[PDB]
RNA sequence: UUUGCUCCACACAAUAUAGAUGGAUACGAAUAAGGCGUCCUUGUGGCGUCGCUGAACCAUAGCAGGCUAGCAACGGUGCACUUGGCGGAAAGGCCUUGGGUGCUUGCUGGCGAAUUGCAAUGUCAUUUUGCGUGGGGAUAAAUCAUUUGUAUACGACUUAGA
RNA sequence: GAACUGGCGAUGCGGGAUGAACCGAACGUAGAGUUAAGGUGCCGGAAUACACGCUCAUCAGACACCACAAAAGGUGUUAGU
């Protein structure tokens, strides 16, 4: 859906042999708290020997964007499962916030590789603080000095089923 | 009986003193002041039909004098208020009708 | 809203126009479509010629006379595409289809009337610039229509007469616009401008 | 004047139906001018008359009326649902019909 | 002679371009394009008209012929200051586009008595114009 | 074939309506281009302006739209004529000259309306036919039967016969 | 030819165009409202909705059961290592 980012902090259940476990923390892009906690336990079952019955979640907090009106370039490292194997990819997206960047990332992977939400693993997402570290041409195209371009062929959708003059596509 | 007393005036468009239903009118934003008219005379017993027997069948085929000078009393007090702002006599004489392209959900009355 | 709607078929897409027009007839609007030789079909001319040849193969084996009829005129091609979208085998479908007449060119009943377009079926508004399209008159004369040039000659004559009409109309409207501008900035003009007209 | 119309024109489109089963008790009306349910909400509760003619004079007239009312909106495009005292005869699919402005609330 | 081309200019999208929000919650106000996200969407701000600073798809706005000076990525105080300095609000209001919008909403706001009044005035104006249509 | 047939006008009946209820309101071409105005050396020309929908434009007041009076203009519109054109794709329509006549809400007045009783389509459209008037217009063929054989199962076809 | 369960047989209804078994849901006679599975260009009730991409096929493709296609290739095009 429209994604939100949460921090989820959890731990193992405390025993007498070891009280105070190590309080692992992860950042999850998810639609809500339930999906966020499910993905948290999914990745902790991939990492450490723990499961939901043997552990607990001590905190979940929404992390909204610090500057939601700054235009950033993000580099995203992703695992995905194809029909024959597992691959790593690095894609970079020029967008205004992290949740919108990963939303366009999920759309991009589903469009160009037919990869689903169950197949995509988000390794990391990070803002590229400096230009000329941008490595893709499709985003390096929009970083030029005095960028301007026209929008040819305007199509205006009509409300009536009949129009009384030939329309114009000037913009 | 939840009815509205209205008048034309009868000199303007020929509508007499009458009562109408509130669900069958449109309240326009045009407002005139009717202070100075003594309408407390009229009530539900003022309009009586004098119901007809079943024997009296009209095979093929009048007005109260009290009603006609009551109309003449009230309408001459209304038209003095009508003469202040222009074009109200013409507006009240003209009829209302929907033209091509009139959308009543967008029209303001 | 109108008694009869006259649609200029030039530059329109066949299927999208037919799906607009069939719903208009089923709702009860009378439609006449003129200039059927200038409809457009998306795709290559060779693709649509191959499509028509695949349609032209289909006929009843034991008697070709009772088979599917392959009509060759552009108007009858449009009629086929529209009869596909009207349930023509019922009385409601027949009553709908008798509210339609489609023509090549603009006949003399309709050359003096007003032609409209359907903006959700126009080729310049629907197709991406770069996609290839066909002309229905060219495809139809490739598959056997005999009257492509006589329609062109009649359309040239009609366009000459219509330009002669339009010059007089433009001169008259320039006179009327001049008189309206000179009769503006009076008191009735400023009151109408305050009231929105 | 030359116009005396105090109603809104509409078209009787069809019955309420699924893909293969129709229901004659609820008719579908296209009111002209309205293209959204929010504008169609103005016309709820208004009376509808289907006015037709017959050869045989019944009570002084050769013109017969079928009365009904608007009940709810239908779809996303301003079609409304209408119920009548006797249902519309289904040969009137595409026939014109009158939406009056009473019962009023303006 | 000299070489002749038809130039065919139209309404470039860049910083400082004034746009009109077509649909949405603003839906009819003016904004200034602050920066360009990608081919299909831009970051705009409309601080005088009350449009919040936001990223928006280019299909939800209409570009106007108005342009003024901004550096890219300008914050809303600078956007409002340059908007007031270039004074593009009455420059928009002087256009026939905004006059058409104002005429449309005025005709929507007319009542029945005012419609009667414009019918009477239009009859008087039609009388004098058709009287003028007899000498030329 | 006992006064029949067609057209025109209204008079009354019948007959129905795939569905009037202000107006189908006429360039062509392009869409990575145009429209309109203006100017010139008339062009793939210069300059200005417009679009961002018909949410337009025209029309629109009067007993379902009456009866009258005046002012101002010499306009606008309807009807029956009338002069001249143009239109063959399915022309059956478009334009125009002249006079008549009616209305004019461009502006200002006078009289009427009720009782359909608090709504009831509250009836005003066009399609076909018949029968009457009274006014024009014109006075045929086909088939069976007979015959032919360029035809033919029979029908049909091709011929002939005051 | 066996094991566990659910069905059809014995069962109509909405969807899968069509079908014993699939999906949804099981049934007195009616009214109103809301939905399931499935859909919303037209047939056909319902957005020619919104948003991001991809594809142009001189046999495109279009939805589980289900009404088929493989190995091997292609400076076609897109995204990656």
């Amino acid at each position: 859906a429209h994604f939100k980012e949460y921090q989820v902090i959890g731990r193992r259940l405390p025993t007498e042999s070891v009280p105070e476990p190590k309080l692992f923390r992860m950042r999850i892009f998810a639609s809500n708290e339930v999906i966020a906690k499910s993905r948290y336990w999914y990745f902790l079952q991939k990492l450490h020997k723990v499961k939901k019955a043997s552990g607990e979640i001590v905190s979940i907090n929404q992390i909204n964007e610090a500057h939601p009106t700054k235009v950033k370039n993000f580099g995203v490292w992703v695992r995905y499962d194809s029909r024959s194997g597992t691959h790593n990819m690095y894609k970079e997206i020029r967008d205004v916030s992290r949740v919108a960047a990963v939303e366009t990332l999920y759309q991009d992977m589903a469009a160009r590789h037919r990869a689903r939400f169950r197949s995509i693993h988000i390794l990391k997402v990070a803002e590229i603080e400096k230009t000329a570290d941008v490595k893709r041409q499709y985003v390096k195209q929009f970083l030029t000095k005095d960028l301007k371009f026209p929008l040819p062929h305007r199509v205006q959708k009509s409300t009536k089923t009949f129009s009384y003059k030939r329309p114009s596509t000037f913009y | 009986d939840n009815t509205l007393l209205v008048t034309g005036p009868f000199k303007v468009n020929g509508v007499p003193l009458r009562r109408v239903n509130a669900r069958y009118v449109i309240a326009t934003s045009t407002k005139v002041s009717v202070e100075g008219v003594n309408v407390e005379k009229f009530n539900v017993e003022y309009f009586a039909k004098e119901k007809l027997t079943k024997k009296e069948k009209k095979e093929a085929n009048e007005i109260k004098t009290e009603r006609v000078e009551d109309q003449k009393v009230v309408d001459k007090a209304l038209l003095a208020e009508i003469k202040k702002t222009p074009l109200l006599k013409q507006y009240l004489s003209a009829s209302f009708s929907l033209k091509n392209g009139d959308k009543p959900h967008l029209l303001k009355f | 809203v109108e008694p009869v709607v006259v649609i200029d078929g030039k530059g329109h897409l066949v299927g999208r126009l037919a799906s607009v027009v069939a719903k208009q007839l089923l709702n009860g609007q009378k439609i006449v479509v003129v200039r059927a030789e200038e409809l457009n079909i998306s795709g290559e001319f060779f693709r649509n010629k191959l499509k028509y040849h695949d349609f032209l193969r289909k006929a009843t084996a034991f008697n070709k006379t009772r088979g599917p009829f392959h009509f060759r005129a552009p108007s009858r091609i449009f009629y086929k595409a529209l009869r596909g979208m009207v349930s023509h085998k019922t009385a409601r479908g027949k009553a709908a289809l008798e509210r339609l007449k489609v023509f090549e060119g603009i006949p003399p009943p309709y050359d003096k009337k007003k032609r409209v377009v359907v903006p959700q079926a126009l080729r310049v508004l629907r197709l991406k610039p770069g996609r290839k399209y066909t002309t229905l008159g060219k495809l139809s004369t490739s598959v056997g229509w005999k009257y492509e040039d006589v329609v062109a000659k009649l359309e040239a004559k009609r366009k000459v007469s219509s330009a002669e009409y339009y010059a007089k109309k433009r001169a008259f409207t320039k006179k009327v616009a001049s008189a309206n501008a000179t009769a503006a900035e009076s008191d009735v003009a400023k009151q109408l401008a305050a009231l929105g007209y | 004047a030359e116009s005396h119309r105090l109603y809104v024109k509409g078209k009787h489109l069809s019955y309420q139906r699924s893909k293969r089963v129709n229901n004659p008790n609820v008719s579908l009306i296209k009111i002209e001018g309205v293209a959204t349910p929010q504008d169609a909400q103005f016309y709820l509760g208004k009376r509808i008359a289907y006015v037709y003619r017959a050869s045989k004079e019944v009570r002084g007239s050769k013109i017969r009326v079928m009365w009904g009312k608007v009940t709810r909106t239908h779809g996303n495009s301003g079609v409304v649902r209408a119920t009548f005292r006797n249902n519309l005869p289904a040969k009137t699919f595409g026939a014109s019909v009158r939406i009056f402005l009473y019962p009023s609330n303006i | 002679t000299d070489s002749i081309v038809k130039a065919s200019n139209w309404r470039l999208v860049e910083v400082g371009r004034v746009v009109l929000i077509k649909k949405g919650q603003s839906a009819g106000k003016l904004a200034a394009i602050v920066e360009i996200i990608d081919q299909k969407k831009v970051l705009i701000d409309g601080p005088k008209a009350g449009v919040p600073r936001q990223a928006i798809n280019l299909g939800q706005v209409v570009l106007t012929p108005l342009t003024f000076a901004l550096p890219r990525g300008a914050r809303t105080a600078t956007v409002s200051k340059k908007w007031a300095a270039a004074a593009v609000c009455e420059k928009w209001a002087a256009s026939s586009w905004a006059k058409k919008i104002a005429q449309r909403e005025r005709r929507a706001a007319l009542t029945d008595f005012e419609r009667f009044q414009v019918m009477v005035l239009r009859k008087q104006k039609r009388y004098t114009v058709k009287k003028a249509l007899a000498k030329a």
